[PDB]
């Protein structure tokens, strides 16, 4: 078909240190059509005010977007990015690994 | 160094919406500097970099009327494309365009660009000679014939060779943009018998960068794992690359980082 | 300086 | 008068 399945990365702006506030990024790329849903999660809960960049596309015509929010990592708290897109039957979840 | 200007334009129709949404994004040296969005409160071109607020009100009035024209043009084009591809009502459709010019380090025009895509796939593009058209789809031959007979290429050639260059020159003077941020690199150690070595590159701009791992002079592709270069969110980019190594003999492996901002490529070992 | 497509 |  015409659909292009998004690629996803989850990562912080600055090197993670437990207890120090930081920015968590969810970087979603290479998808078509441009409509998309991105939710950022902490321990399964919706993170309330996730900032979303404006629509842009790359030279291969595929669209991309960066979601981000403020967060303070700890030892045990989990963070993930969950994406909904017409290229997939079900939403895709990618978990945050502080080493990547 | 070389320079460039680009306008990336998109029109999207949906079933529940009754007119399509038009978005245009201007780029100078691959950095966003203007944007227009038909969904906006009162649609207008807006500056997206501080150095563009220099332009007076009549500049933004002219650009805005051009965008409003592009919007009508895209709207008509989406309708004709439904006919060309025998598509019925009830679906979502996308029409994109890229145009602009590349300048060499001498500020002379190297090449112009004008490309279109429908449903995210190549539809028609102006050839590098700026006189002829390339179209692959059978449906796109209808367009190519119409454009060949109407001298549309002459119109675009005048823009790409004239205004695109003249205005880019002006933009570069108004922002004289030359900034590059070099990568700061470190290698982390991930005892997984083995440990994983991960070479990090952070804080660099532009995004283009190359990471390599070497063992005794040989670059190692035996499962050199990467990630796609990603934005930190502050204008800089991140990247890393990793190798699988037997534990203990860590000092046998070096990471190298190449980037146009560096005086010379970095060389890194885990310390 | 945005382009204007050929009408 | 568009594409086309």
């Amino acid at each position: 078909g015409i659909q292009k399945t998004p690629q996803i990365q989850v990562y912080s702006r600055h090197p993670p240190e437990n207890g120090k506030p930081n920015i968590l990024n969810c970087y979603v790329t290479q998808f078509h059509p441009p409509h998309i849903e991105i939710q950022m999660l902490k321990n399964g809960k919706k993170i309330p005010k996730v900032e979303m960049s404006d629509m842009s596309f790359s030279k291969d015509w595929s669209f991309y977007i960066l979601a981000h929010t403020e967060f303070t990592p700890t030892e045990t708290d989990t963070y993930a990015c969950r994406v909904k897109h017409d290229s997939m039957a079900e939403p895709k979840t990618v978990y945050w690994d502080r080493d990547m | 160094g070389p320079h460039s200007m680009r306008y990336f334009e998109t029109a999207v129709s949906r079933p529940g919406l009754e007119e399509p949404r038009y978005i245009s994004v201007g780029y100078v040296d691959n950095k966003e500097f203007v944007r227009f969005d038909s969904d906006a409160e009162n649609p207008r071109y807006e500056p997206r970099a501080p150095w563009m607020e220099q332009e007076g009100p009549e500049y933004w009035e002219r650009e805005t009327q051009k965008a409003k024209g592009q919007e009508q043009w895209f709207r008509v084009s989406l309708r004709n494309l439904l006919g060309y591809y025998n598509q019925s009502a009830g679906g979502s459709h996308t029409l994109q365009q890229m145009s602009g010019c590349d300048l060499g380090s001498d500020w002379r025009l190297l090449r112009g660009y004008l490309q279109f895509a429908y449903e995210g796939r190549d539809y028609i593009a102006l050839n590098e000679d700026l006189k002829t058209w390339t179209a692959a789809d059978m449906a796109a031959q209808i367009t190519r014939r119409k454009w060949e007979q109407s001298g549309a290429a002459e119109h675009y050639k005048a823009y790409l060779e004239g205004e695109c260059v003249e205005w880019l020159h002006r933009y570069l003077k108004n922002g004289n943009l030359l900034r590059t941020d070099s990568p700061k690199a470190h290698v982390t150690h991930h005892p997984r018998g083995e440990v994983t070595l991960r070479c990090w590159a952070l804080g660099f701009y532009p995004a283009d960068i190359t990471l390599t791992w070497q063992l005794n002079g040989e670059e190692l592709t035996q499962d050199m794992e990467l990630v796609e270069t990603r934005p930190a969110g502050d204008g800089t980019f991140q990247k890393w690359a990793s190798v699988v190594v037997p534990l203990g003999k860590e000092q046998n492996y070096t990471c190298r980082v190449y980037h146009e901002g560096l005086p010379e490529p970095l060389t890194l070992r885990w310390e | 300086f945005a382009p204007g497509n050929y009408p | 008068g568009g594409l086309s």
